[PDB]
């Protein structure tokens, strides 16, 4: 709260023109003591020799065997991260995958990918798994690219029904400035270019995408050490039979960002494809929708308190509205909704997993899209509208929406089950004496394609209402 | 006619579910004609509901069968034509509440109301 | 200056007179900066320059208006 | 690593501002000399 240590007392407590004899008479003698040399990025711009010197300093401090002829160029001591832009395993690679993103002045993919792969490819193995198994898993991670190309060739209609939704196939190359990924999110009703307008496949970098990783500690499962199955399969794809197979100390542990709530049936079905289930811990069987809505809307949420308390009031096409969530409500099913509040994504070798992941992905996507209507709208005591509805998840992926239909003097529910991955069932149940306020399969498929609770509410209030 | 806006107001909000008795007594003449009570509300709500358990209403049903017109409840859960639909989810709760209803005993009606309730059961 | 601090660190942790050269360069830079001429802050200098430009424009317009309307005999 | 960094950033900003102020003062002095010469010529002609 003062500035008396800059020019008033700084130069007076430094213990001129002829008092610079401190280079040879008083010289008889980078983390938290010497910040001058550590702040090379602030004194000078990020250049070739500056980064090469910083890398060498970090290697000498933390401990990493690496050197060169002189200062001005430095490689990366790893399995295959050795690449000099502009031999103990693989040869010197100069592919564009690690030259495009870091061409001229990039400074992001220089201390995260390297450190990431170093932390991942680190274990108690001494020259037996730190390098051998790492290279084996890196080489084995190439059949998916051939499988991706085969899926792209087979699905020559559009990259919307096979790449993102339905099944896997929206993959990209995992090298340098881009790691392995997949189409986890499948939000089709986002802000599009007004089925994205692209020349070729997306590298899962333009916008938002998940992050798939390959690491493990005790999941030493039998897997190949080289790509064998590479021929074009009959219709969609073919498996790769291994076992030339050793106990490779690695796995396919991805990075699940949010604890998406799933069903017990999906986890039980997936618990028979890759050994054990997708999580080994105490299952947090708490209200699934309650925590899932907060986890999903937590991105946009600001530091201001919300305090919804199971209130799902939201807006409308031209007014305000309201809704519920039926959270923490034990249905006739008996036990409450199973919760999967965990971040363990420790998978196993790519065995019979052609649909072991896509089903749970579609389930989680439908669950998210259900609570999509409540993201940041906070408006209570709305006398007008207030199309309150309670999604009753009695069965797995089975929702219901109640609306004050003018047909009868009561609410109007409709069974909303996710039959397909994007074509959900939107049937409805009317009354013995009720007007035809129930739309046809046209509006049902429209709402299915929309997959938004607020969209359905607006449709009921505008199209189905007709009043 | 007041029953329509009454049940609309009831379902429209998640009240304390016990203040419902007070709200009904206030909004209703408290003894005009109890033949337009919750007795038919359950069925007229579950009709449009169909494959839905309609929660938050069974509590009202219980707070009614505590001390209300047991005869009307009996005849209306009897004439309920749910066997054709056979939801096996709502009729389950119906038989559950009917079990505890018929377990202990019926009540006095000072008339052939008992015989009517017997025909109903 | 980044180069001055770099030369100082080099001369300090190398085991020449980088400090003398740095001081000479700093004195030369200070002399070149003071060579401009503007002793006071450039805020009032720019304010006075804008005022003088406005006054010159007004004087030119007045002279033009005076030398234009010449219809007497 | 905050005080020294802030001091260096402030010194760089002060140097850039001083260079900009010197350039602006030179330009203003040139414009003022031109305007003064023009006004002196106009005043001599008017006199």
């Amino acid at each position: 709260l003062s500035k008396m240590s800059s020019l008033l007392e700084r130069l007076h407590a430094k213990f001129w023109s002829e008092t610079i004899k401190l280079v040879r008479q008083v010289m008889e003698k980078q983390h938290l003591v010497s910040c001058l040399e550590t702040l090379q990025k602030a004194l000078k711009v990020t250049s070739l020799p500056a980064m090469t010197d910083r890398l060498e300093s970090i290697a000498r401090q933390n401990g990493l065997g690496s050197h060169l002829s002189a200062s001005g160029t430095e490689c990366y001591i790893t399995s295959d991260m050795f690449y000099v832009e502009v031999h103990h395993g693989e040869n010197p690679v100069s592919c564009p995958e690690l030259v495009q993103q870091l061409r001229e002045k990039n400074f992001d993919e220089f201390s995260k990918h390297l450190k990431g792969l170093v932390n991942l490819y680190n274990l108690p193995g001494d020259n037996k798994l730190k390098t051998k198994m790492y290279l084996a898993l890196q080489s084995l991670e190439q059949d998916l690219s051939k499988m991706a190309i085969m899926y792209w060739k087979a699905t020559n209609a559009g990259p919307l029904d096979k790449i993102l939704h339905g099944s896997v196939g929206y993959l990209t190359p995992r090298s340098g400035g881009h790691l392995m990924n997949l189409k986890y999110y499948v939000s089709p009703s986002d802000l599009l270019d007004d089925i994205i307008l692209h020349e070729n496949n997306v590298s899962r970098s333009l916008g938002m995408n998940a992050s798939v990783t390959i690491e493990g500690t005790s999941a030493v499962y039998k897997l190949p050490i080289a790509p064998l199955i590479m021929g074009s399969h009959p219709v969609d794809n073919k498996w790769t039979p291994s076992f030339n197979s050793v106990d490779l100390p690695a796995c396919f542990f991805l990075k699940f960002p949010q604890p998406i709530p799933v069903s017990r049936a999906f986890v039980q079905k997936l618990q028979n494809c890759t050994g054990i289930p997708l999580f080994e811990t105490q299952p947090t069987y708490a209200p699934l929708y309650e925590l899932i809505t907060q986890f999903e809307l937590s991105k946009d949420p600001d530091p201001i308190p919300l305090n919804h308390n199971m209130r799902f009031y939201a807006a409308l096409p031209g007014q305000q509205h309201c809704y519920f969530l039926n959270k923490d409500a034990p249905l006739p099913d008996g036990r409450s909704l199973q919760g999967t509040l965990v971040s363990k994504i420790t998978f196993q070798h790519p065995g019979r997993v052609p649909l072991i992941l896509n089903l749970i992905r579609h389930q989680v996507a439908y669950n998210t899209l259900i609570g999509s209507c409540v993201k940041r709208t906070i408006l209570k005591e709305d006398s007008p509208g207030l199309l309150q509805f309670e999604v009753c998840p009695l069965s797995e992926s089975r929702f219901s929406v109640s609306f004050q239909h003018p047909v009868n003097d009561s609410l109007v529910c409709v069974v909303m089950d996710v039959q397909d991955s994007t074509h959900v069932s939107c049937k409805l149940y009317k009354g013995l004496s009720d007007a035809l306020i129930c739309t046809d399969d046209f509006i049902a498929k429209v709402v299915q394609r929309c997959m938004s609770i607020p969209v359905t509410m607006r449709a009921i209030r505008r199209k189905a209402e007709t009043i | 006619v007041n029953l329509k806006q009454a049940i609309l107001q009831a379902w429209k909000e998640r009240w304390s579910d016990y203040q419902w008795a007070i709200n009904m007594k206030k909004f209703f003449p408290k003894g005009a004609t109890w033949d337009i009570l919750n007795l038919a509300d359950a069925l007229l709500e579950q009709a449009m509901i169909g494959p839905s358990p309609n929660p938050l209403i069974l509590s009202y049903l219980k707070y009614a069968i505590s001390s209300q017109m047991v005869s009307y409840s009996s005849v209306l859960t009897a004439i309920s034509k749910f066997d054709d639909f056979s939801r096996d989810l709502c009729v389950q709760a119906l038989l559950d509440i009917m079990d505890m209803f018929c377990d202990r005993l019926s009540c006095h009606g000072k008339a052939e109301e008992c015989i009517g309730l017997c025909r109903a059961l | 200056f980044l180069p001055l601090v770099h030369n100082i660190i080099k001369c300090m942790d190398k085991d020449q007179d980088l400090n003398a050269l740095k001081s000479k360069f700093q004195e030369m830079r200070k002399l070149i900066s003071t060579m401009p001429g503007i002793h006071l802050s450039p805020e009032q200098q720019q304010q006075q320059l804008q005022s003088l430009r406005e006054q010159v424009r007004t004087k030119n317009e007045l002279l033009q208006k005076y030398k234009s309307l010449c219809m007497f005999e | 690593e905050n005080q020294v960094l802030e001091l260096l950033i402030h010194r760089d900003g002060e140097f850039q501002e001083l260079m900009k102020l010197a350039l602006n003062q030179g330009k203003i002095h040139h414009e003022m000399q031109v305007l003064e010469k023009e006004v002196e010529k106009r005043d001599s002609d008017i006199q």
